[PDB]
């Protein structure tokens, strides 16, 4: 009873190298396979005939590696999108499967000076040009910048060939313009449907004489908290000296988009010495608005408005603190990371992220499971803690609740959370599962991980399993493939795998196997595991100061700079003055964004194992199909299935 | 005598003249009043959609007062129904005069004085010039002055409706521009 | 008591819509004008106004009763805008032997000369590897000395300003020793001398700032280099300060038109042959001491000029002598360079002027149109004023560049057929007339009931004008356009015969001209009406006649009649009376498409072989000028410095332009008699518990309020105040003035600086004539300065510059304690130029005589003082001569009056009485002009001696008995 199989991604991308795996259970001799693309509704041959070998030397395993090449629609006004059909004769029998196609390949960065501009400023910008594999790549561009109202004001066409991505443009802003948040939009030609844009804000002519700060003593106001809102401010000179006045301040709720000012919140303060405090109490926030229940106010945010005058001088100035969101506990448990499938009988693995009310990862906080108080498994740097538990053989949904316990804090304060799952149905109803540990810790590249492999069936026939086959997808295509050899009587296996460079940011590795099956039918389990690896440039980049620490360079001094980095490549500078980069948060260009911006655009969207054999595959990014009944339902969408 | 030739002449250039200027030129007045009827009551019908529409931020019409909205509809359709029954009117009148131009001109090309070019009137001077002159080519010159009369007629009837079709015209125009400022229900309802 | 407290209670009352009103209200008028006063100036509903009252009467109510810092904090908060530029914008590659992947690179960078902590971002971009951002590095430059040289914008000559230099240390608990010098400078007089060098020694405590006053009187007017050097005790510190100053003359500066000349040695000639005399200028108000210069400039070609001006971008705002910064004069980017390009791409002229400039002039129009696109409305109309209501004639003009301009630029097609669509379906009435609902600007305002209709004419055939542009661009888009077209067409032709208006007439002319329907009597109309087959004028109005006159031009040419056409041209050519052109942005775009137009449709092509020749009476050798077609250039100039009237002769072929234009500094006088207005202007002191600013020293209140002359002014008048030394305008009631809810003031610019004094200059959208409108605002003085001048306010309309006036307002003083910053040494340095000084109080006769007689002496008079007149800037002696010693060039009769003009600073030095006898010799130089009864200005080399009618009288018999004991043999 040969059986042959065929893997390949869900979506297959024009002008880009794909990868198929091709395997086959039960053959003797050497297995020559030929695949195959042709059109979906006629057929055009697009790629020629890719023939390879299977021999037993091997174990049956290999792979085709073909880039389609872009070529005339032929049904694109008859059809929203187009789809190929692939097919593969191994031997007698052939398979095929349908495939959906796309275009858009490619990413557009663009860096700006500064985000604030006044009229009569240049604005400098630069754009990166960048392939799926985030390399320097040669195509035209077109860039627009366009005012708030919607009119395109600038519009400039590029090539960035014989160029390294680098496209240094400047523009000149018109003394009297538009003021508002202007646009710039990049995009390619051969693609127009995507766009890549930025934004910018114009002001007009402001400096203040005097620079005066107002913060809170505590990031977040708790609900109970009696003692209130205690916000310090201070005010000083530009060449030393310390403010002298009287300061008006008023406390305000905002909440959505809208601002609602307390009218009994207004204090006026001497400030000496440059030093003020203000305290907003419990009672009075309470009764500024008519909502009685403290409960429901979560949500909303304070913002403090301040205004100070000199005694000798005229002079004003107005400061600002908007934020200081208001939670009923510090801490913040999720459930995004885990798995929300579980499989009866075998143990399972929860992940839970714990963050800071502003979004920061949290450190040295413990959490445990309500009900059980297990070991308290200590968040690590990243933020992710692991906890384990016991399933039951009854095949009903499971529910799990999860809590904090830090220390010195009020049972209240304490966070919770809850997630429900349900069960893994099985295809023969045989009870076969196959779960994929791995140990959860702060891995980086040039660290091996270890994977641990354990099957759960019945010990009629344990035998026939003796190999379980592996796959990992990376940014979508299939990084590596392989299979790990079982002994008679192990149940559990295992993997030593190499992290490297290629696996940044993440991987996802999908686990299954196949056994003949008592019915009648052959039987293939699979299961998935997601892994996150530290995100970091490939090589290296550091700006140093060449010059001896002498003393504190001054004004008009010539100096030295030490740039190291890779060999042969193009460095960028700019000197942008600190308040306008601290002042800028949202638009920073880190390379924490570039890897957001990359693992957003994923094929895969799930956090672990699926519902059934099909789905785990189908979840992964996957297409599972075989010579037998056995095959996967086919994708007819490019974006994920909306929430 | 040499008044007799001058008379002559002056009804051959009277004659010409009305043949190419006043004959062209009236049919080509005759047909626009059809044109402009259906256009503005397309522009009434758009600004009744605008209004209350499936969006709003309409300038001034967004804020108007619920009130103000019904009376503001009721006006436009009543205006809309009042301007529709003009349209047959002119668009007949269009043909009859477009025939009648063709005849007249057919007829015409079937068929001293210098310093009198201060006259410059060509209505109906060529039954009356006739007249006086009197006091093969004589035959057709009778029917002439007929069937201008017959154009002028069918002219001055589409004048009419076009002149009775200004009435319901004007309201909705003014309401329109006076709504379209800060003004409240107040002059609106006292006005309309 | 908590005055702030009961403010925004009040405030918290009321929706969100009627708040701004009472906020407003809140606030205090600059002027002291009743809350029902003000009541009127409001322009939103009938709800607004009553809240506003309400709360105007609350607050009043309660400062009276009442009668702490009362101020409401701002809602919405601003932060910083102006950083420092950014630098370091550059790209560089790392190219050196590798060492196991990494590669050094050494830098060479030059810190800008601030205090700042700067952050450089580094971004790298490998082949193999990719994209990478390295984390930003901080680089600290700070100093722990700091000078600060504090001058003013300009100083009048003959001034006492106090300069002062503020020291900075940042350092802790360790004061600083430094020593301050300022070094002397020929061009001032300076506390420091040649001999002596003024130098002292200062302390500055830790954290704390130092104030070194210095006091400089200006002599020599230019540019002056002030520098102060100041070193550091205990540390090797040699840190200065240069500083570039300006010095003015006492006046101001007049540039005035000559003569302007058309050249036409053929047809204007005689002979073949033309003589034009240029007379001399009327300089009969020169500054003493003061320089003129006259330019001639020949142009072969009656649009050369604004052809040249045009394209070039540094020229182009000088075609206007008015400024430009509401939403029509917006427009001077656009129209002008457009057509220019348009009159070079037609014409064979662009190899010649240069292909490589029609990039930069495109660029030019981008740049115009990105501005203009400040002004749009989401209703896709124009207005005047960003937010203001929308107008039809700004659209319609707005509505006709965009379509002129397509063609050259990308303008965008959805904002110009929704400006159409907007002005069809929406403004224009059934009847055809197209209505405003907007304020107007160019006198389009009926004249009355008779002359209602006349607006609504000349309204139509301006928007008709304009749309029928906007024909061929977007028809598709917009299909009701033919209609709107033809109706207005009917509409004008019905009531073309009705029109009395010069200006009327002209444009409904050309209007159906274009669609071609002026035939008949209608056109004996349009021909008739020109007065002398020369031009079309209308009494008392300059600048619109030269409007009507291009635009009859432009229908003549559309009706193929070119024997009517070239007498216009030349009216037209001699138009030109503001400086060298025209002022009015209208005027000068519709003369320069009506000449481009008239050459470009030339039956015959007039080729230029001008010759001229110009003999200037004092040189002597004579100047050619031959002005070809082939030259690339078709402009001559010529300069000179004297006031003479010379004679010129042309000959050839061809039309050109000759301009005359003479540049003088005029004395300062209040106007002897207004045109159209009425200007008063007070400045007045301050009440001293005014909250004034860290590093202003006083502050005054200034008042300025006119009424229009005429039945009624509209229009956009404009007001030009001229500031002070010192003196600058404060900000913060301007802002209120323009930006609250009783909008007295339309728009205030404060940033231009095209004079050498500081000006505010605001802009107005009307002008009362029934009433008088008026506005104050303070203003603060930060240094402190003595003798100072009177400035000056200007009031003129936009459109028409010869409904003008100006008035002179002086800071308020009249106090004989003469305050003068001198102590001891300063003013012995400023009389030393005022006149000759005398060698001791009583010199000896020997030394008098000696020095009586001299080369340069040419005239010596005994006189007796009649009377003397006060000033502010030259003092004025009426004099009387009783006996001649020695007769000078000029011969003056005895009994004869001659006036002396002396310095202000001299009023105290020369110290003459009326009815006092007096002796005194000078020399040439001191004949000003050749005026009937010439002044003399007392200069330095100017003898004076007191004649009397007892030792000292013995003395000075026995002197005089010598003086005429012979008439100066030697």
């Amino acid at each position: 009873s040969p059986m042959y199989s065929i893997i390949t991604p869900n979506i297959l991308r024009l002008e880009s190298e794909e990868t198929m795996v091709l395997e086959a259970h039960d053959a003797q001799g050497d297995v020559p396979v030929t695949v195959t693309v042709h059109d979906f509704p006629g057929k055009k041959l697009v790629l020629s005939s890719e023939k390879t070998v299977l021999t037993p030397a091997t174990n049956h395993m290999g792979n085709v590696t073909f880039t389609i090449p872009a070529n005339r629609e032929f049904k694109s006004e008859k059809g929203r999108n187009k789809f190929v059909t692939v097919q593969a004769t191994f031997g007698t029998q052939v398979v095929e499967k349908v495939v959906l196609v796309s275009l858009q390949s490619g990413y557009l960065f663009i860096q700006t000076d500064k985000t604030i501009y006044t009229p009569g400023s240049t604005v400098l910008y630069r754009i990166f040009t960048v392939n799926h594999k985030l390399l320097p790549v040669g195509r035209t561009v077109m860039v627009n910048i366009e005012n708030p109202e919607g009119i395109p004001v600038k519009q400039d066409s590029l090539s960035s060939q014989n160029q390294l991505g680098v496209l240094p443009l400047s523009w000149d802003i018109p003394e009297l313009v538009n003021m508002g948040q202007w646009k710039i939009r990049a995009y390619y030609e051969n693609s127009p449907q995507q766009v890549f844009s930025t934004e910018f804000e114009v002001k007009e002519y402001v400096l203040p004489s005097f620079e005066v700060i107002v913060e809170p003593t505590e990031k977040f106001y708790y609900i109970y908290n009696e003692k209130g809102l205690e916000v310090t401010i201070t005010a000083r000179f530009l060449y030393g000296k310390k403010v002298e006045g009287t300061a008006f301040v008023i406390f305000g709720i905002q909440d959505g988009e809208q601002r609602i000012s307390l009218p009994e919140s207004l204090k006026r303060i001497p400030i000496e010495d440059g030093s003020g405090e203000v305290v907003l109490s419990r009672k009075v926030l309470l009764d500024g608005v008519q909502n009685p229940r403290a409960e429901d106010l979560v949500g909303k945010s304070l913002y403090v408005s301040a205004t100070v005058i000199l005694h000798s001088g005229s002079d004003m100035v107005q400061a600002e603190r908007s934020g200081i969101p208001i939670v009923t506990s510090p801490y913040q448990i999720h459930f995004t990371k885990t798995p929300k499938y579980f499989k009866p009988g075998m143990p399972f693995d929860l992940m839970v992220f714990v963050t800071n009310p502003d979004g920061s990862p949290a450190y040295r906080v413990p959490v445990a499971v309500q009900g059980e108080d297990t070991v308290q498994s200590l968040t690590q740097g990243d933020g992710v803690a692991k906890l384990s538990i016991n399933t039951h053989p009854s095949q009903k949904p499971l529910s799990i609740t999860v809590r904090t316990k830090k220390q010195e804090l009020s049972e209240a304060e304490q966070a919770t959370r809850t997630m429900q799952a349900l069960p893994y149905s099985t295809v023969g109803n045989s009870n076969n599962y196959l779960h994929l540990s791995v140990l959860r810790t702060e891995l980086r590249p040039g660290e091996t991980l270890n994977v641990n492999f354990l099957l759960r069936m019945d010990r009629a026939h344990e035998a026939k399993i003796r190999y379980y086959t592996y796959l990992i997808m990376n940014k979508g295509r299939l990084l590596k493939a392989g299979r790990q050899v079982r002994e008679p009587g192990q149940d559990l296996v295992v993997l030593p795998l190499s992290i490297t460079t290629d696996f940044i940011p993440s991987f996802r590795l999908v686990a299954y196997y196949t056994l003949i099956g008592a019915s009648g039918q052959r039987e293939v389990v699979a299961d998935s595991v997601w892994v996150d690896v530290k995100d970091s440039c490939v090589g290296s980049l550091v700006v140093k100061s060449g010059q001896s620490e002498d003393r504190q360079p001054v004004p008009g001094q010539q100096m030295t700079l030490k740039i190291e980095g890779d060999h042969g490549a193009r460095v960028v500078l700019v000197a942008v003055d600190k308040g306008v980069f601290v002042l800028n948060k949202k638009n920073k260009l880190t390379q924490s964004k570039i890897w957001d911006v990359v693992e957003k655009a994923d094929i895969g969207c799930t956090p672990g194992s699926g519902k059934d054999y099909a789905g785990v595959f189908s979840d992964a990014g996957l297409t599972f199909t075989s010579s037998s009944g056995q095959q996967t339902a086919q994708r007819a969408e490019l974006q994920c299935p909306q929430p | 005598t040499k008044e007799g030739a001058a008379a002559l002449c002056k009804m051959k250039h009277l004659a010409d003249k009305v043949a190419k200027e006043r004959s062209q030129e009236l049919k080509d007045r005759t047909q626009n009043f059809a044109g402009y009827i259906e256009f503005e009551l397309y522009r009434i019908d758009y600004w009744l959609e605008k209004l209350n529409g499936p969006k709003g931020r309409k300038d001034g019409y967004a804020k108007l007062s619920d009130s103000d909205i019904e009376k503001v509809k009721e006006i436009f359709n009543k205006a809309k129904d009042g301007i529709t029954k003009q349209l047959p009117e002119a668009k007949k009148a269009g043909e009859e005069a477009g025939k009648l131009h063709t005849e007249v001109k057919k007829a015409a090309e079937n068929a001293t004085s210098y310093e009198e070019n201060y006259d410059w009137s060509a209505n109906a001077l060529q039954v009356a010039l006739n007249s006086w002159e009197d006091v093969e080519w004589q035959t057709p010159y009778k029917e002439t002055v007929e069937k201008l009369r017959e154009l002028e007629d069918a002219y001055q009837r589409g004048k009419k409706a076009h002149d009775a079709m200004l009435g319901y015209a004007n309201t909705a125009y003014a309401v329109n521009t006076k709504v379209e400022q800060e003004k409240p229900l107040t002059e609106v309802i006292a006005a309309a | 008591v908590q005055l702030t407290e009961k403010r925004m209670d009040k405030v918290g009352k009321y929706p969100k819509e009627l708040r701004k009103c009472c906020e407003d209200g809140m606030r205090e008028n600059p002027m002291r004008f009743s809350c029902q006063r003000r009541t009127r100036f409001i322009s939103l509903g009938e709800a607004c106004k009553k809240v506003f009252l309400d709360c105007c009467n609350y607050i009043t109510e309660l400062r009276r009763q009442h009668a702490d810092e009362d101020i409401i904090a701002e809602e919405n908060i601003v932060s910083r805008s102006e950083f420092p530029e950014s630098w370091l914008w550059n790209v560089e590659d790392l190219k050196e032997p590798p060492k196991n992947g990494i590669s050094t690179k050494l830098m060479n960078i030059f810190l800008k000369d601030s205090i700042t902590t700067w952050e450089i971002l580094a971004v790298s971009m490998s082949d193999k590897k990719g994209i990478c951002v390295a984390d930003p590095f901080e680089v600290t430059v700070m100093q722990d000395f700091f000078i600060d040289l504090r001058l003013p914008y300009s100083v009048v000559r003959n001034e006492q300003v106090e300069i002062r230099a503020v020291l900075y240390n940042y350092r802790q608990n360790q004061e600083l020793k430094v020593r301050v010098e300022l070094l002397h400078n020929p061009a001032f007089c300076s506390l420091a001398t040649t001999k002596r060098r003024h130098q002292q020694t200062v302390t500055i405590p830790p954290k704390s700032s130092l104030s070194v006053p210095y006091v400089i009187v200006p002599l020599k007017t230019g540019l002056q280099e002030v520098e102060v050097k100041a070193a550091v005790y205990h540390h090797f510190i040699s840190d200065g300060v240069r500083k570039s100053l300006k010095v003015v003359p006492e006046g101001i500066r007049m540039n005035k038109t000559v003569a302007v000349r058309t050249l036409d040695p053929e047809r204007l000639g005689r002979e073949g042959v033309q003589k034009e005399d240029i007379p001399p200028a009327d300089l009969s108000d020169q500054v003493p001491d003061t320089e003129s210069e006259t330019r001639i400039l020949l142009q072969g070609t009656p649009v050369a000029q604004m052809t040249e001006d045009a394209v070039d971008a540094e020229r182009l705002k000088h075609l206007i002598v008015t400024p430009s910064g509401c939403g029509e004069q917006n427009m001077i980017g656009m129209t002008p360079t457009v057509i220019a390009v348009h009159y070079l791409d037609e014409t064979e002229q662009w190899e010649k002027f240069g292909l490589e400039k029609r990039q930069g002039a495109l660029e030019l129009i981008k740049k115009g149109y990105t501005q203009q696109l400040a002004f749009r409305q989401p209703s896709s109309a124009f207005a005047a004023f960003v937010k203001r209501a929308p107008s039809t004639w700004l659209t319609a003009y707005v509505v006709k560049v965009f379509s002129l301009a397509v063609n050259l630029i990308a303008i965008d097609s959805q904002v110009l057929c929704g400006a159409v669509k907007w002005l069809i379906l929406e403004k224009q009435k059934p009847d055809g007339v197209f209505q405003e609902d907007a304020p107007v600007i160019h006198q389009e305002m009926i004249g009355g009931l008779r002359n209602n209709n006349e607006k609504d004419m000349a309204l139509t055939a301006f928007v008709l004008i304009s749309l029928q542009e906007a024909k061929d661009i977007c028809e598709e888009q917009v299909n009701s356009l033919p209609g709107s077209i033809t109706k207005a067409g009917d509409f004008l032709e019905a009531n073309y015969m009705n029109l009395q208006r010069s200006y009327t007439v002209a444009i409904a002319g050309y209007a159906l001209a274009q669609m071609g329907r002026l035939k008949g009597p209608l056109l004996n109309k349009f021909l008739t009406t020109a007065k002398d087959k020369n031009r079309w004028e209308d009494p008392g109005k300059q600048l619109y006649n030269v409007e009507a006159t291009s635009y009859a031009l432009l229908a003549l040419l559309q009706l193929k009649d070119f024997d009517f056409v070239p007498p216009v041209v030349r009216w037209l050519n001699e138009q030109r009376y503001y400086g060298g052109g025209y002022g009015s942005t209208q005027a000068t775009f519709m003369v320069f498409q009506a000449l481009a137009q008239y050459q470009k449709d030339a039956p015959d092509h007039q080729e230029l072989n001008l010759d001229v020749s110009l003999q200037l009476p004092s040189r002597s050798s004579k100047i050619t000028h031959r002005i070809h077609w082939e030259s690339a250039s078709l402009l001559r100039s010529e300069e000179t410095k004297e006031n003479e009237g010379f004679t010129v002769t042309a000959e050839g072929k061809g039309q050109g332009t000759l301009s005359v234009v003479t540049m003088y500094h005029a004395k300062a006088k209040d106007q002897l008699t207004c045109n159209k207005f009425d200007l008063k202007v007070t400045i007045k002191p301050a009440p001293e518990t005014e909250k004034r600013p860290q590093d202003a020293k006083n502050t005054m209140i200034l008042e300025i309020c006119t009424r229009y002359r005429g039945d009624q002014d509209a229009t956009m008048s404009i007001l030009d105040i001229s500031m002070m030394t010192g003196f600058a305008p404060d900000t913060d009631d301007l802002k209120q003035l323009a930006n609250g809810v009783d909008r007295y003031i339309s728009k205030y610019e404060l940033d231009k600086a095209f004079s050498d004094r500081n000006t505010l200059i605001i802009y107005l959208d009307k002008v009362s004539h029934s009433e008088d409108d008026c506005l104050a605002f303070k203003v603060h003085q930060y240094f402190n300065v003595e003798l100072i001048q009177p400035g000056a306010v200007k009031v003129y309309a936009y459109y028409n510059l010869e409904e003008s006036c100006t008035r002179f307002y002086h800071p308020e003083k009249e106090d004989g304690k003469l305050n003068k910053l001198c102590r001891d040494e300063l003013c012995r340095c400023a009389e030393e130029n005022c006149f000759i000084q005398k060698s001791d109080d009583k010199v000896t006769l020997e030394e008098r005589l000696d020095k009586a007689c001299e080369p340069g002496v040419d005239y010596v008079y005994k006189t007796r003082l009649v009377k003397v007149q006060l000033s502010n800037d030259f003092d004025e002696y009426i004099m009387a001569i009783e006996q001649t010693i020695k007769s000078g060039s000029d011969e003056v009769q005895v009994g004869q009056q001659r006036t002396f003009i002396s310095p202000i600073k001299c009023r105290e030095a020369l110290k003459l009485e009326e009815k006092k006898h007096y002796l005194m010799w000078g020399l040439s130089s001191d004949f000003w002009g050749e005026k009937p009864n010439l002044s003399y200005i007392i200069g330095k080399d100017t003898w004076v001696e007191h004649w009397p009618e007892q030792k000292q009288c013995q003395d000075l018999g026995a002197f005089t008995e010598s003086m005429v004991v012979f008439g100066c043999p030697n």
